């Protein structure tokens, strides 16, 4: 007789990924679940490999545990990462070979009709990196890799194995190990769509629902609408925290209501931060006049230009002007009001005291993360600082510049889209330096040109009142002003910290400094 | 042996486990001198052991002892004729040459990627048992597969076979059913799923669908100049195929920016029907130090030389060598290597063509690269409204009334732009409303023109 | 770092009476 | 465990000094499935163990195997339910989101200079030992000390 | 000595294999000493066994230093005039300064890539048996072959 491998599996343990399980199933398990009457008529070698690559989360190792827990093969020999490695030579490789030994023994003594053996490499990327250039010319990992791939597709013509691998960086693995015959299927499981997410958030809730818990008010459809890119496991983290909140609620028959509403703000996500904006917009936005609305509705225009369009997956925009004029803030407000899942900032603030190469890497990371998701509006702040430019002498960071520029010129994968933003205080150096040509367009953000604008800015802010405001308006009559408001606010408080006698005169005496 | 299995922590047994190999045959050689039955050996991934003895940079390993022993035992003081050592590696240059000289390993024959004929045999074997046991349908003969398989190598060739039969197997099996119920039906043919899964299997050489990023929107015949360009490209490319003594050829597709040089470069690469193509571009290599960038470029060309034929597309050279107009700074190593490789002659009649692109000729003329390029091409962007609106028709947007509305303004006047910019212009104008769309487009088009 | 410090040790006890 | 001390130059010992922390509790899982007692782990300085792993290159991969190990341990194929892991540091931005994601390290916390109010309770404790003796009473009022000590830890 | 076979795990055995290598020789030296056996040893591939006294080649464990025993047996206090050793290398400079001098290794000389004359002579030796046979090597012109084949050796 022959024993069927899976025996009782019924699509339980996971959700969100059905096409992917099917594309693994037909490749790997179809030859193993089939009448072997005609399989030799067909002359097929059972495939010997599966690979999983993706971001943190997204349920790959759950998939791999499911296949091997549900199946009746009952012979899983998981490797935990670099556990192979040992100080003494020969042990590192032989620790590999004592995995395959049992299977090779079975195959030798029992033949083609045989059981299954599974090996599950967790974080394969550490032990197996590309031979030839690694931590020096030779490197340490040549031994284990040449042993592994000499063995899987080896001289022995062994079948009766399945090698599952997991990683986060699929590029580091070598083509000699990734080509067909050793590891065929390299899946790209990534953040799910709302339909998949609902399956996830239904199965993690069914164990609550089987018993009468979770009062009927909660609707998982709304949750799937307002949790577009939670990167998987944050969903069950949300549910666990919701359990916790209901739990410490009923402390002197608990239920979970509006769990998403309570949890969503508290839980950070791989996608957008809920609100990390306060550093950039701490004091809010006061529109003094028409240019604010102009730049901003231009922004939302250019936004819907991405979603409602094809054949231009990215549009990059510089929004520049004189210094101290809210260039970063307008970018942030565009991003906020635009309702984008992947909004992120690349501020040089975060990257300081870094060599330009590490700066480059911390800038490419976020664009790769954007290439993951469907939509995004990334913003680069203070480019003249991000790529350091000093007027005294011409010195700059060539590498970061070139990376940034080609990243503007980078067509993302089919279907995905970007709304890259960039700020500068100076545009002439870019006209020298070719950056502007890459950008689609430019959005000037003028300083406060007229006291007529300034006065309504002040009443909008609400610090001064009609009596003194009359005096200031009278003094500014007819004259033109050249002032950035991030400097204005400073002058405001530097005024308010003097007594009312010389309050306004200190204000105006400081104001007349700029004068342009 | 599986290569490193020989090595063990204890000292002297590491090489004793080698001595155990030939100590099974030297006895036969001793007692039956000539008449013996050919003890043999099969190594695999031999590079780990048996590399050059001065490998202590990073290795710091006793493997010197190993290679010295084996190098000694094969030729040795004792002569033993009935020994065959078979050795195989993907990285041959690391070996110690002393074991590789004749007498120890004389035949160093290296296999090559299967040609478009031989892959017929490769596929024919794996289909022979099928078509003998009356599985496969008759409508799909293997030539239709072979001519479509450009750079499939070996396991990559049989992968589509196994996967296609697996797909035909999968259809019968069928989700949430307690059992996956294989309806026991003998009828399994595998008709066109091979032609499907040619989609699914990328090889290393070329990926026919990796052109979407470069050519997103295809090619639009706005005018006669692009036809002239592609004509020059094709009649320049028949050169290599149908010539000798010009095994490398070198061109440049220069022009003003936002004109789409790379796109029609890749279209030339397609319509040439070469086996091997590459796009050596910075979009993959970013933040790479100059040495890594140059060694990537050399990996591209050492992959190409394997092939009988090859084309490469160098994309945005100025960015490849990180040119900057002010305080001119330029990757010296990358420039020098890129320049040498233009005039590197492939060893045995191999044919290669290079398609360079950039926005500017002046820097290359100052860097002494233009004459290194054999013959160059200009890409005149749209200089005229009568060409502009023709391209606009070939797109289809800005329908007839809008066409006529802008026709008066641009029919008798200059317009000097590229179509990369044109696409973005029309997309931006299209958003707000039909009535406001044309005056937006035109005021924008007059804003860009300086 | 000074990586690949892989080293090997030898028996010297050979316990026997 | 202090991060800087488990890193041995000789390869294998650095990563294999970690699995010992989990092995006894794993054996407890083999023996007692679901009703086992906890086993707490304290990484006193984690940012030396863990840093952002290198990407898309052979270089810049130094000291990443350790991370690839413990990430495999705490949530791996052997689903290990009986351990709560502590981490504590002063540089929370060096560490992977791969590690900070739920299931490995659920929650991040901030503890900073307590305030005069916090200091007051600290002083209640360390004084209260003496209060138990009752020797240390000199009409010393704690508010003097609180309002005098503003940044002290 | 087909490369290193003296080395073994149990220390003292690697050092002591050589006494077994020299024992019969020194026996014939002491007993029946005047007219002697004149024993020889080949000792191929010194590049493995000898090194720069253990200082170089990384940290070579003292098992590696069997050179000391070899030195002491060939020119130490007890002396031998009845045996000669031979050496064979591809990398002589890797040998320590000590052995190459007279008394231990008296004669050193490369075997060079031969000239056209020697290449003719060697090719003649290999072809000679066939040429002797009536039906072989017709029109071969070994002197033409020699001048054609430039660096083959
Ligand atoms: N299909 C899924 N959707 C959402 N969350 C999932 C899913 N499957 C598993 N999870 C969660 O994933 C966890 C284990 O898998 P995980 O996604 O962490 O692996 P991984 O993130 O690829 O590995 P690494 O953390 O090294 O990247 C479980 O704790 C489970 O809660
Ligand atoms: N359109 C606007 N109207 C009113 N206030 C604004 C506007 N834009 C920005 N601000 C104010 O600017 C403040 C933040 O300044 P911000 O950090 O943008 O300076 P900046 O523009 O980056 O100057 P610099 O480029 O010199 O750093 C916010 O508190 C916000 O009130
Ligand atoms: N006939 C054509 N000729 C040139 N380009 C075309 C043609 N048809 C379409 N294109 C467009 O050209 C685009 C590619 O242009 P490409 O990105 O090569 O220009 P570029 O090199 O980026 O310009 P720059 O170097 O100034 O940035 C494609 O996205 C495609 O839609």
């Amino acid at each position: 007789s022959i024993i069927n491998p899976d025996w009782n599996f019924e699509k339980m343990g996971i959700g969100g990924l059905d096409k992917e399980f099917s594309d693994i199933f037909r490749r790997a398990f179809a030859s193993r679940v089939f009448p072997p009457e005609i399989v030799e008529q067909m002359g097929c070698k059972h495939v010997k490999g599966i690979l999983l690559y993706g971001p943190p989360g997204c349920g790959k190792t759950l998939l791999a545990r499911q296949i091997g827990k549900m199946l009746n093969a009952r012979e899983p020999k998981v490797v935990n990462g670099p556990e192979i490695l040992n100080k003494y030579v020969g042990e590192s490789e032989a620790n590999i070979r004592k995995l395959f030994a049992d299977a090779e023994e079975e195959q030798r003594r029992l033949g083609a009709n045989s059981g299954l053996h599974i090996i599950i490499f967790d974080e394969i990327d550490a032990i197996c990196k590309q031979r030839g250039s690694m931590a020096g010319s030779t490197g340490v990992h040549d031994t284990v890799v040449n042993q592994l791939l000499s063995k899987i597709d080896g001289v022995e013509q062994l079948n009766n194995i399945l090698v599952i691998g997991m990683t986060n960086r699929p590029d580091l693995i070598d083509e000699a190990l990734l080509r067909p015959g050793r590891l065929e299927v390299k899946m790209e499981i990534g953040l799910p769509d709302e339909k998949g997410r609902l399956q996830i958030l239904h199965i993690h809730t069914a164990r609550m629902r089987g018993h009468q818990l979770l009062s009927a008010d909660v609707d998982i459809k709304e949750l799937a609408v307002e949790t577009k890119n939670f990167s998987g496991a944050e969903l069950e983290g949300l549910v666990r925290a919701a359990q916790s909140t209901a739990m410490n609620r009923h402390i002197i028959v608990t239920r979970g209501d509006f769990l998403a509403s309570l949890e969503n703000d508290i839980k950070p996500a791989f996608g957008t931060n809920q609100e990390d904006y306060a550093s950039y917009i701490m004091n809010g936005i006061i529109k003094w006049g028409d240019p604010v609305t102009r730049v901003l509705d231009d922004g939302e225009l250019l936004v819907q230009q991405t979603k409602n369009s094809d054949r231009t997956p990215l549009v990059s925009v510089l929004l520049e002007g004189p210094p101290h004029s809210g260039k970063t803030a307008l970018a942030a407000k565009i991003a906020e009001e635009s309702n984008f899942p992947f909004i992120k900032i690349c501020s040089p603030d975060k990257m300081i005291g870094f060599s330009e190469t590490a700066k480059c890497q911390a800038m490419k990371k976020i664009f790769d993360d954007a290439y993951k998701s469907q939509l995004s509006c990334v913003v680069v702040d203070d480019i003249e600082r991000l790529l350091d430019y000093v007027p005294i002498g011409p010195r700059f960071s060539n590498l970061v510049l070139q990376a940034l520029l080609v990243l503007l010129k980078k067509a993302p994968p089919q279907g995905r889209k970007l709304l890259i933003i960039g700020t500068t205080s100076r545009k002439d150096v870019l006209q020298e330096m070719e950056m502007l040509n890459a950008f689609s367009t430019t959005i000037h953000v003028p300083n406060i040109a007229t006291g007529e604008q300034l006065l309504e800015a002040l009443e909008l802010l609400g610090n001064f009142k009609d009596k003194e405001r009359t005096t200031i308006a009278q003094q500014v009559k007819g004259k033109k002003v050249w002032i950035g408001i991030k400097k204005l606010l400073m002058l405001i408080e530097m005024s308010l910290q003097m007594d009312p006698e010389y309050r306004v005169r200190k204000f105006l005496a400081l104001l007349r400094e700029e004068g342009a | 042996v599986n290569g490193p299995e020989i090595l063990n922590k204890y000292v002297g047994e590491s090489e004793a486990n080698i001595r155990k190999l030939f100590a099974d045959a030297e006895e036969e050689q001793r007692r039956l001198g000539a008449n013996s039955g050919l003890h043999i050996i099969i190594f695999d991934e031999i590079d780990a052991i048996c590399k050059q003895r001065g490998s202590m940079a990073g290795s710091t390993g006793v493997h010197d002892t190993v290679v010295n022993q084996l190098l000694s035992k094969i030729d040795g003081v004792e002569q033993l004729n009935n020994i065959l050592v078979i050795g195989m590696t993907n990285r041959p240059d690391l070996i110690d040459e002393a074991l590789l000289r004749p007498g120890r390993l004389e035949v160093k024959m290296e296999i090559g990627l299967p040609d478009e004929k031989g892959r017929l045999q490769i596929l024919h074997i794996h289909t022979a048992r099928m078509r003998g046991h009356q599985l496969l349908s008759a409508d799909v003969d293997i030539k239709e597969l072979a001519v479509e398989t450009k750079n499939f190598s070996g396991a990559e060739l049989e992968g589509l076979v196994r996967a296609a039969q697996s797909t035909a197997m999968n259809r019968h099996i069928i989700v949430e059913v307690d059992m996956e119920k294989a309806e026991s039906l003998q009828v399994t043919r595998g008709d066109f799923l091979a032609s499907l899964e040619n989609d699914i299997k990328p090889a290393f050489g070329t990926n026919q669908e990796d052109y979407a990023s470069y050519i997103m929107n295809g090619i639009i015949k706005w005018g006669d100049p692009v036809t002239r360009v592609l004509d020059d490209g094709e009649l320049l490319v028949q050169q290599t195929k149908n010539s000798d003594r010009t095994p490398l050829v070198s061109v440049l597709l220069e022009g003003p920016p936002h004109s789409g040089k790379t796109a029609l470069a890749a279209k030339i690469a397609e319509e040439s029907n070469f086996p091997f193509i590459k796009i050596c571009s910075p979009d993959k290599m970013i933040g790479f130090s100059e040495t890594a960038k140059c060694q990537a470029m050399k990996k591209i060309f050492d992959d190409a030389y394997k092939s009988q034929l090859s084309c490469v597309v160098v994309d945005d050279i100025e960015r490849l060598l990180d040119y900057v107009p002010i305080g001119p700074r330029f990757s010296n190593l990358v420039l020098q290597a890129l320049l040498v490789l233009l005039k590197k002659a492939p060893p045995q009649g191999r044919k290669l063509l290079i398609i360079g692109t950039t926005s500017r000729k002046d820097v290359l003329q100052e860097m002494e690269m233009l004459n290194a390029f054999s013959t160059t091409i200009h890409v005149p962007n749209i200089a005229t409204g009568e060409q502009l609106l023709e391209a606009l028709e070939l797109l289809g947007n800005f329908k007839d009334k809008e066409r006529t509305t802008i026709a008066q303004q641009v029919k008798g006047k200059k317009v000097w732009i590229g179509i990369k910019k044109l696409l973005m212009l029309i997309e931006m104008s299209l958003q707000m409303d039909p009535e406001y769309r044309v005056r937006k487009f035109l005021a924008l088009l007059r804003e860009e023109g300086a | 770092m000074a990586e690949d410090a892989d080293m090997r040790n030898e028996l010297e006890e050979m316990q026997r009476r």
